[PDB]
C-alpha cells in the first residue's frame, strides 16, 4: 500500500485518487474554511481596535477557495489541520522549537575548574560543582547573588531557563546532583552512549537555557551573554571569591569564547544576523539537535523527523521570515512533512537499497549515486502522475522537486554512508526531474540544483565542503526554499543508517537529550501537530505582568 | 626633510646603533625594513599539516568537538611532509625566480608559507595568502595520496575548516598572524589584529623587541588609518621612534634608573627629563606654590609621556612579574602624570580611557580576559593610537607564570613558526640598520 | 557544416521537442484569431492606438561606434523603442501541447530579443510589444496551444497540476475562459490578467484526448513514461557526471596541473 | 613556458592586435596592464568636492535626508578647488617623486585621487586609499578655510559620513570603485564589488570592452580567492583570453555571423566551430541518431563555450536592445548547448544556475533589482568563477533605454571621474600591448 492513500482518501473524501477531473467553482470561496471564517471575525471585531485603518479582507484581491481548500495530515500522526494552522506565526510549537534552539549554549567547564584550582587555589569537588549548579539556577533565570539593593527578574515569567551539566566521565556522573545532570547512560541506547563517551572523554559541559522571554525580546546573539555573565556570577558565589578580581576574566574568555558551544554562526553583511540564529544552524548541527536518532532505529524515520523540524527552521521561519516576510512559506515546508508523501518516497528508496545493496552495504561510487538516485526519482514522479489528486495536493513543482530529491538523496546516503554522494544524488535528481516533466520548480529554484553536481564534490575555495556542515549560508544554499530541510535530511541520513549517535558534534546531541525542553525534539512532527491542534503551551508569554 | 626632528637610535640592550638619523628615516613610509616586515606578515601563513593529518583521521572537521562518523580519512601526511611542500612551491609561486619561501618546522608538522608579493599586488586585500595556500595544500594532498573524489571534501574541509557556512576559516587547519577584513572592528585594523601574546612568542619573550614590534605595528596601522595625516604625522612618528625604538635611549635609562622605583618615580624622572630637554615649560604658578605646565611642542611631548608609560610598565609589572597590572598601571601612569603637571596625559586622554576598559574588562565578568589575548581590532583596546598595546606586549614578557591564558595557552606554535624571520623577532636593531640605509636619502 | 540535434531521446516525446525546437519544423496551424482579438487578450492597448515607446528611436541612442553591437540587427520593436510587455501561459500537466522548458527552448531557438521566464506553474515571454504580437499569434494558433489545457494568464495562475474540470478544461481561479456549452468551444471573457473583455473571444474546440498524447512534450506513465526514454536518461545522466567531473576538476585537468607542477 | 596554448590577440573591432601570443601572457600573474589596472582600482578616490560643500551648506550629513539644523557650514569649496587639491596632494604623497595622481574634473565639483603605491604597501588592506583621502580632504579644508573646532567635525562627518557609528563611510561624499572588505560576501571578492553599470561607464557603453574590463576582473579575483590555482588555473586563463579577450576573434565571429540569429543559432555555430577545432569529440551515437559528445580538452571545451555564451547574450540582448533578457540568455545558452551536446556547459553548471537566480530575482518581490546593479560580490550573481557577470556589463551597453535603475542612474557621474583612465576604459587593446612587451620574457 502506497503510504500516502489514507490522507488522499481522507482529503479527498467522495472522489477516486486516480480519476483526473473534477468540479470547480462551488464551494463558497473562502466560506469553505473554517480558519478562513475565523479570521474574517477577528478582523472584523479589530475595527474597534485599529480605529478605521483597513485590515484583514478576503474581497481585496484573489478571491482563495475557488478549489477545494485542502486539510492536511501531519506525517507520522492522525492530526488533519488547515494549512493556516501549520504558518509559523499561527503555531506556537514551531515558535517553541526555534526559541529553545536560539535559547541554548553549552558552555565547557574543565577551563574554569582549572582557572579555580591552578590559580585560585580554590578546589573543584562533585559537591561543590553541584552547589554551584544550585545557584546558576537562582542566577541565570534573573536572581541576585552578590550585590544589596539589586532588581530581579519575576520567577514566573522566566520558569523555562535553567541548566543543567553532563560529562563524559561516568564516576563524576554518579557523584553530580541527578536533579541538574543530563544522563547519557540512561538517555542514550548503550551503542549510542558508548560512541558518544568514547568522544566527549573525561570532560564536563554545561548546558544553559537562557529565558524564552530574553530571546523574543531581544535576539540570539543575546544568549551566549547572558549565559557567561550569570555563569561569572555563580562562580564568584558558589566558590566565595573576590566580587572582582583578575581570575574572573578568565571565566569570562572560556564562556564566552574559549570553551563555548553556540548552535549557529554569524551572516556576512548582507544578511546579517548575531550567533545563534538559524541561518547559522549547519544542517548537521540541526540533525544532532533533533533527538529522534536516540528513540528510534528506523533510518528512514529518524532522516524524516529531522526533515521536518528543519522544514519549520529553515523554510518557514528563517527564509519566509527572517530573510523574506508576509504570507511566507507555509507549505514549500509542509510539503515535506504532511500526508506520509515524502514517507512513502523515501521507504520505497530505502527498500529499494536494501534489497539491492544492504544499508551501508557500498562505498560510494558514481555508479551507484547514478542508479539510486534515478531509480527513485522515476518512482517518485509516476506516483505524482498515477495520482491526479496527490499532483493536486502537492500543486507547486518546487514541492514537488524537492520531495522527490530528498528521497533520492537520503536513499543514496543510506546506501553509500556518504552525505556529499546523498547530495550528489539529489542534484541528479533534479535535473532528471526537469527533464521528465518539462518544469521544476519556481523561477529561481534550481539556482543551486544547476550548480550542485559540480560543487557537491568540489574541494574549491567556497565551493567544497562537507556536506553535515554546510548550512544556509553555503553561498549556492542562502536564497531558496525547497533544499535546506530536505538537506538537513541528507546530513542525517548516512549516520542514522550507520546507528551513529550524532553527525557532527556529539555536545549537541546530549545537550538536547532532555524532558525539561519545551519543544518535543524526539518528533517534531507530534510537536508541530500539537501546535497545529492549538493544544502546544509555549514559553515566554507575559500574562503575569499585564493587566488579566 | 620634511620635519628637523633627529634622534639617535638605541638598541634593546641600552647601546648606540644608529647617530643623528633623520625622524623620518623610521618612518613606515620610508623604512625598509618596516616596508618588509609589513610584507611578510600579510604573505605568511601557517600550514598545520599535523592538524590536517589528525582532523582527518578521526573527521574531527569544522571546528571545536566536531566530528563526523564515518568521514575518517587516514594519510601519512606529515611523512611525506617534502614532498607536499614541493607541490605547494609549485603551485603557490608565480616564477622560480620570485620570492615564494616554503619551511618546514617541527619535524614537517608545520609550513611556513610566504606567498610571492606578485600574487599580493594583483590582490584587493591581503586574505589571498590564506587563501591561495589553502588551495595549494588541498590540491597538493590529494594529488600526494590520489585521493577519490567522495573523500576529497573532507580534505578541503580539514584544511580550511567550516568556510564558507563560516564567514571565516573556523575550525581550519592553517593560521595567519591577520584575520580576515570581514572581523575587523575599525576600517584600516589589519595591522592591528595580533594579539599581545603571540607578539611575545615572536620575539621569544623578550621585553624591548616586543613592545618594539607591537609599536611598529600599531604606528603603521596608523598610517593606514589616514591617524597619522598631515598634522597629525609627526606625534605618530615620535611616538615610534621615542616610545617603540628607544629613541636617544629615554626609555631605557628611564627603567634603569626606576629599577627600584614605582609608577611615581617614573613620572618624576619624566617631567624632569621633559623641564631639562625644554619639551615643557611653567605656565602659571599657582597660589599653592603648584606649578601647572604647558607643552612647547605637543607632539614631542606626548613621545616624552608615551616613552614614561612604557618605562612605568617594565618597572612596575617588572616588580611584580605578574602581567595583570599592565591595566592598572596605564591607567595611573597618565592619571598621576596629569595631577602632576596640568598636562595632557599621553594621546590625550586616549591611553588613560583605553586602560580604565581594559582594567574593567581584565578583571569582570563581562568580557575580555588576562592581558595577552588583546589587541589593537578588540573593542577594549582600539582607542589609543597605538600608545597602548606596546605596553601589554612589555607586560606579557615579564609575566613570571600567573596568567591562565598564557603565551604557551594561547600561541604555543607561534614561535617555532614565525620567530626565526629576524626583523619579527629582532626588530629595534634591523629597524634602525634600515634607517641607516635610506637616512642620507632623506 | 552542422546539424543540430536539439535533445536527446527515443520515444515520440522527445522527437516533439525536437519539432518544436527546430526553426525549419513548420509549426501547424489549428486554429485563426483575429489581429484585433489577440491585441484585446493580451490586454496591453487598445488595436489602433499607436504603439507606446520607452525610450526614443534607437538612432538617437548610439553616440559613439560600437563595431560589435552594429553587428547585430535589431528587432523592429527596438529601432520604434517600443515598450516591452508580455504574454504568459499554464500549460496543464495532463499532455498540454507545450511545456514550460519545451516553451524557453523552442524561443530561444526561434525568436529573436527573448526575455522568457520558466516556472511549473506558469511560462513568461517579455519583447518588444511590436514583436510580441507577431510571436503570440503563433503561440495561440499553432499545435503549440490548446485552448482546454494551455491557459493565458498573467496573475493567479494556479492550475497547470490541478485536475481537469468537468469539460476538461484546466482550473483558472479567474476563469478567464469558459466552456460554451452550445457549442462545445472554449471562450474567453476575460484578457490575461483578469479585466472582462467587452466581447469574448472565441478560441475554438478542445484537442482531443488522443491528440494531446501524439504531440504533447511531456512524459507521463500513462502515455509515455520518461523510464521508457533510456536514451534521454543516459544524456541527462551524462551531463550531470561530467559537471560533477569538472567541478572535481582533478582528473579532468590532470595534464593541466602537471604543468602547474613542474611535472 | 608552462602551458603550451598560444592565441591570437584581436580587438573589439575584430582586427588582429597581437600574433602567436603565449597563453601566460595574458595571466592576471604576468600581464603589466593588468597589474597596473589593478592597483589603479585599488588606490583610487573619487572626492565630490560638489556635495561636501553642499552637504555643509544644509547640514545634510549622514545619509539619504539626514538633516542636522543649526549645525550648516557655508564655505566655497568648489571655488577653492585647485587650492584644496594642492593640499590633498602635499598631504597624500609620500614624496614628490612618487605615483601620487590629484586630478580636478567636472569644473572642480570632484577630484580623483590616486593614492602613491608606497602607502598600499605598507597597508594590509586596500581601504587605506579611502581613509587617507578623506583625511586629506577635511584637513584640507579646515586649513583653507580656518573651520573653527566646533564647526570641525561637520567638516569631517560630510567627507566620510556616519562612519564610526556605521561600519563603513554611509552617506560620505567620497567614494571608491570597491568598497570596504567588511561588506565582502565571500573572502577574496574585493575585486568582484563594482556593479554592471559601473563597468559600462567607465567604457562608455563600448560592448566588448565592458566584457573584457568584467572579465579581467572576474578572472583576477578567481586568482585572488585561490580558485584558479593549480589544476584549475588553465581553465580561468582560457576563459579570460576567449571570452574576455576575444583571443582568435572567436567571440567577434560568431557575433558578426549570428546578428540575424538567435540564442540557437549561436550554439550551432560554436559547436560546429569546437567540432572543426577538434576541441570535442563523439562519445557516442545514441539508438535516434543523437551524438553526445565529451570535451578533448576540458579548459579548452569550458572556454569556447563561455565564448559562444557571451556572444548569445550580445546577439539576443542587442537584438531586443533591452538588457532584462540578460538573464534568460546565460540560462538557456547553456540549457540548449548541454542538451544539444551531452557536454557540461559553461563552468560546469555554475554559470547556468547563476543565471537562474539572477532571473529570479530581476522579475520578482523577493530583492535583487534590474541587470545593472548585479556584481560579483552579490549574494545572487556571485556563484559562477567569472563566466556570467561579463555578460551583464555587455548588455547593460546595449540597452537604449528601458530600465529605471540606469546607468545614468547608478553610476551618473561615473564615467566623468574614471573613464579618462586609458587601461580602465579600453582595457583590450592595453592588455595586448602588455602581452607584446612580455611575451619572450614567458
Ligand atoms: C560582581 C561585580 C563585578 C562585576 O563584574 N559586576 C558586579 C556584579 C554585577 C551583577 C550583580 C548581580 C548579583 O548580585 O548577582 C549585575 C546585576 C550584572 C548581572 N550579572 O546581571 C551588575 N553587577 Ni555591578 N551593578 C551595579 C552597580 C555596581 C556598583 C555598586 C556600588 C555600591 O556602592 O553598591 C559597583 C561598582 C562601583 O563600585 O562603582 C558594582 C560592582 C560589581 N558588579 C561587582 C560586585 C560588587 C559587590 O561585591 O558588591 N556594581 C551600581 O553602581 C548601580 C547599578 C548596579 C547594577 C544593577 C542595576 O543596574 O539595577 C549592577 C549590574
Ligand atoms: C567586550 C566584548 O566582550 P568580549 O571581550 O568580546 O567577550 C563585548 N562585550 C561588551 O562590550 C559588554 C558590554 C555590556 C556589559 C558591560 C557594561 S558596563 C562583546 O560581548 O562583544
Ligand atoms: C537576494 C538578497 O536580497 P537583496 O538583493 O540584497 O535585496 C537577500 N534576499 C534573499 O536571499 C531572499 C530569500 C528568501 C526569499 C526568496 C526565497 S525562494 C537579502 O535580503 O539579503
Ligand atoms: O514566481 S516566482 O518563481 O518568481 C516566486 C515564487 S514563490
Amino acid at each position: 500500500k502506497k503510504l500516502f492513500l489514507k490522507a488522499l482518501k481522507k482529503k479527498f473524501e467522495g472522489e477516486d485518487p486516480e480519476e483526473k477531473s473534477t468540479n470547480f467553482y462551488c464551494f463558497g470561496g473562502w466560506e469553505q474554511s473554517e480558519r478562513k471564517r475565523e479570521f474574517t471575525e477577528y478582523a472584523k471585531k479589530a475595527a474597534e481596535k485599529r480605529g478605521g485603518i483597513p485590515f484583514y479582507n478576503p474581497d481585496i484581491g484573489v478571491p482563495l477557495g475557488q478549489r477545494k481548500l485542502m486539510a492536511y495530515r501531519v506525517s507520522g500522526t492522525d492530526a488533519y489541520v488547515e494549512g493556516d494552522d501549520l504558518h509559523f506565526v499561527n503555531n506556537a510549537a514551531i515558535q517553541q522549537m526555534v526559541d529553545d534552539i536560539k535559547r541554548t549554549v553549552i558552555v565547557g567547564m574543565d577551563t574554569a575548574h582549572a582557572v579555580l584550582e591552578k590559580r585560585l587555589g580554590v578546589e573543584v569537588t562533585p559537591e561543590t560543582i553541584n552547589e554551584y549548579m544550585e545557584v546558576i539556577n537562582h542566577a541565570l533565570p534573573g536572581g541576585a547573588v552578590v550585590q544589596e539593593h539589586m532588581v530581579e527578574v519575576h520567577p514566573g515569567i522566566v520558569e523555562d531557563c535553567y541548566a543543567k551539566v553532563f560529562t563524559g566521565d561516568d564516576n563524576l556522573a554518579d557523584e553530580l546532583d541527578k536533579r541538574i545532570l543530563i544522563d547519557i547512560n540512561k538517555e542514550f541506547p548503550e551503542e549510542q552512549a558508548e560512541q558518544l563517551k568514547s568522544y566527549i572523554g573525561n570532560r564536563t559541559y554545561q548546558v544553559n537555557r537562557v529565558p524564552t522571554i530574553v530571546v523574543r525580546a531581544c535576539d540570539g546573539g543575546t544568549v551566549s551573554r547572558w549565559s557567561a555573565m550569570q555563569i561569572g556570577m555563580s562562580f564568584i558565589s558558589a566558590y566565595k571569591l573576590c566580587a572582582g578580581e583578575a581570575a574572573i576574566a578568565d571565566f569570562s574568555f572560556a564562556a564566552k569564547h574559549a570553551d563555548v558551544i553556540e548552535m549557529g554562526t554569524i551572516m556576512p553583511a548582507r544578511r546579517a544576523r548575531g550567533p545563534n540564529e538559524p541561518g547559522g544552524v549547519a544542517f548537521g548541527t540541526f540533525a544532532d539537535i533533533v533527538q529522534a536518532s536516540r528513540v528510534s532505529d528506523d533510518p528512514a524515520n529518524v532522516s524524516l523527523e529531522v526533515i521536518a523540524g528543519a522544514a519549520a527552521l529553515y523554510d518557514q521561519v528563517w527564509l519566509g521570515s527572517y530573510m523574506s516576510g508576509g504570507v511566507g512559506f507555509t507549505q514549500y515546508a509542509t510539503a515535506a512533512y504532511t500526508d506520509d508523501i515524502l514517507d512513502d518516497f523515501l521507504y520505497y528508496g530505502m527498500e529499494y537499497v536494501e534489497d539491492k545493496f544492504g544499508i551501508c552495504g557500498s562505498e560510494p561510487t558514481m555508479d551507484v549515486v547514478r542508479d539510486i538516485s534515478t531509480e527513485v526519482t522515476l518512482y517518485s514522479l509516476e506516483q505524482y502522475e498515477e495520482y491526479p489528486t496527490l499532483l493536486e495536493d502537492h500543486f507547486g513543482g518546487s514541492q514537488r522537486a524537492a520531495v522527490a530529491a530528498a528521497a533520492a538523496g537520503c536513499s543514496t546516503a543510506f546506501a553509500t554512508g556518504n552525505s556529499n554522494a546523498g547530495v550528489n544524488g539529489w542534484y541528479l535528481s533534479q535535473i532528471l526531474h526537469k527533464e521528465a516533466h518539462s518544469r521544476l520548480g519556481f523561477y529561481g529554484y534550481d539556482l543551486q540544483d544547476q550548480c550542485g553536481a559540480s560543487n557537491s564534490l568540489s574541494i574549491r575555495s567556497d565551493e567544497g565542503l562537507i556536506h553535515e556542515l554546510r548550512g544556509p549560508n553555503y553561498p549556492n544554499y542562502a536564497m531558496n526554499v525547497g533544499h535546506q530541510p530536505e538537506y538537513a535530511g541528507i546530513a542525517q541520513a548516512p549516520h542514522a543508517a550507520r546507528g551513529d549517535a550524532f553527525c557532527t558534534n556529539p555536545l549537541i546531541k546530549v545537550a538536547f537529550a532532555d524532558k525539561d525542553l519545551s519543544f518535543d525534539f524526539t518528533s517534531p512532527r507530534k510537536s508541530i501537530a500539537k501546535g497545529a491542534l492549538r493544544e502546544f503551551i509555549p514559553e515566554g508569554e507575559r500574562d503575569l505582568i499585564i493587566p488579566a | 626633510p620634511m620635519y628637523e626632528d633627529r634622534v639617535d637610535l638605541y638598541g634593546a640592550d641600552g647601546k648606540l646603533l644608529e647617530e643623528d638619523v633623520p625622524l623620518e628615516a623610521v618612518s613606515p613610509l620610508k623604512n625598509p625594513t618596516i616596508a618588509n616586515l609589513v610584507s611578510d606578515v600579510k604573505r605568511s601563513v601557517a600550514v598545520n599539516l599535523a592538524g590536517i593529518e589528525g582532523s582527518l583521521r578521526k573527521a574531527a572537521l569544522g571546528g571545536k568537538s566536531n566530528f563526523i562518523p564515518g568521514r575518517e580519512v587516514d594519510l601519512p601526511i606529515v611523512e611525506n611532509a617534502e614532498a607536499i611542500a614541493e607541490k605547494i612551491k609549485k603551485l603557490v609561486q608565480t616564477s622560480e625566480d620570485d620570492d615564494t619561501n616554503i619551511r618546514l618546522i617541527n619535524n614537517g608538522q608545520q609550513i611556513l608559507v610566504q606567498v610571492p608579493t606578485t600574487r599580493m599586488g594583483v590582490a584587493a586585500d591581503y586574505t589571498v595568502s590564506a587563501l591561495v595556500t589553502g588551495a595549494a595544500v588541498v590540491q597538493a594532498i590529494i594529488d600526494e595520496f590520489d585521493v577519490d573524489m567522495f573523500d576529497a571534501n573532507a580534505v578541503k574541509t580539514a584544511v580550511m575548516g567550516r568556510y564558507p557556512q563560516t564567514v571565516d576559516f573556523t575550525g581550519a587547519n592553517l593560521s595567519t598572524l591577520l584575520g580576515p577584513p570581514v572581523l575587523l572592528e575599525g576600517l584600516g585594523y589589519g595591522l592591528r589584529n595580533i594579539m599581545a601574546n603571540h607578539v611575545v612568542a615572536i620575539t621569544r619573550k623578550n621585553t624591548l623587541n616586543a613592545s618594539a614590534l607591537s609599536s611598529i605595528l600599531e604606528q603603521t596601522a596608523m598610517f593606514e588609518t589616514g591617524d597619522a595625516v598631515g598634522a597629525f604625522e609627526r606625534m605618530h612618528l615620535l611616538g615610534l621612534a621615542y616610545q617603540g625604538l628607544n629613541a636617544n635611549n629615554l626609555l631605557f635609562d628611564l627603567v634603569k634608573e626606576n629599577g627600584k622605583g614605582t609608577v611615581g618615580t617614573v613620572i618624576a624622572s619624566l617631567v624632569e627629563r621633559a623641564i631639562e630637554d625644554r619639551v615643557i615649560k611653567v605656565a602659571k604658578e599657582m597660589t599653592s606654590g603648584y606649578k601647572m605646565y604647558e607643552p612647547a611642542d605637543w607632539a614631542l611631548w606626548n613621545a616624552y609621556a608615551a616613552t614614561g608609560l612604557l618605562a612605568a610598565t617594565i618597572v612596575n609589572v617588572g616588580a611584580a612579574r605578574a602581567a595583570q597590572g599592565v591595566a592598572s598601571t596605564v591607567l595611573y601612569y597618565n592619571d598621576i602624570l596629569e595631577y602632576e603637571t596640568g598636562l595632557p596625559g599621553v594621546d590625550f586622554g586616549r591611553a588613560m580611557g583605553t586602560a580604565v576598559g581594559f582594567s574593567f574588562f581584565s578583571h569582570s565578568i563581562y568580557g575580555g580576559g588576562g592581558p595577552g589575548i588583546f589587541h589593537g581590532n578588540h573593542v577594549v583596546t582600539r582607542h589609543s593610537k597605538g600608545f597602548a598595546l606596546p605596553c601589554v606586549a612589555a607586560a606579557m614578557c615579564l609575566d613570571a607564570g600567573t596568567q591562565m591564558f598564557s603565551v604557551e595557552k594561547t600561541s604555543g606554535l607561534i614561535g617555532s613558526v614565525y620567530s626565526e624571520i629576524d626583523y619579527f623577532r629582532e626588530p629595534i636593531v634591523n629597524v634602525a640598520k634600515g634607517a641607516a640605509e635610506i637616512k642620507d636619502q632623506l | 557544416s552542422y546539424k543540430a540535434q536539439y535533445t536527446p531521446g527515443e520515444t515520440r516525446i522527445a522527437e516533439n521537442r525536437r519539432k518544436h525546437m527546430n526553426p525549419d519544423y513548420e509549426l501547424r496551424k489549428l486554429r485563426e484569431i483575429s489581429d484585433e482579438d489577440l491585441v484585446k487578450v493580451l490586454g496591453h492597448r487598445n488595436p489602433g492606438e499607436s504603439y507606446k515607446s520607452v525610450h526614443p528611436p534607437l538612432d538617437e541612442m548610439d553616440f559613439e561606434e560600437d563595431i560589435v553591437r552594429d553587428l547585430v540587427e535589431p528587432i523592429q520593436g527596438a529601432k520604434e523603442g517600443v515598450r516591452v510587455r508580455y504574454i504568459q501561459f499554464a500549460d496543464s500537466m495532463y499532455n498540454a501541447p507545450a511545456q514550460p522548458y519545451d516553451r524557453a527552448r523552442t524561443y530561444m531557438w526561434r525568436y529573436r530579443g527573448v526575455d522568457t521566464g520558466t516556472l511549473s506553474g506558469r511560462q513568461v515571454i517579455e519583447m518588444r510589444e511590436l514583436d510580441l504580437e507577431g510571436v503570440s499569434k503563433e503561440l495561440v494558433e499553432t499545435e503549440l496551444f490548446d485552448p482546454a489545457t494551455t491557459g493565458i494568464r498573467g496573475a493567479t495562475v494556479h492550475g497547470h497540476s490541478l485536475r481537469l474540470d468537468e469539460n476538461g478544461l484546466m482550473f483558472d481561479a479567474l476563469q478567464r475562459y469558459v466552456f460554451d456549452e452550445e457549442t462545445g468551444h472554449v471562450v474567453y471573457v476575460k484578457e490575461q490578467v483578469g479585466r472582462p473583455l467587452d466581447e469574448p473571444v472565441d478560441m475554438g474546440q478542445p484537442l482531443d484526448e488522443e491528440e494531446l498524447r501524439k504531440i504533447t512534450t511531456i512524459y507521463r506513465k500513462d502515455n509515455i513514461a520518461m523510464r521508457d526514454d533510456k536514451e534521454a536518461i543516459e544524456v541527462v545522466e551524462n551531463i550531470h557526471t561530467g559537471r560533477t567531473m569538472g567541478g572535481f576538476g582533478m582528473d579532468v585537468f590532470k595534464e593541466d596541473l602537471r604543468k602547474r607542477l613542474g611535472d
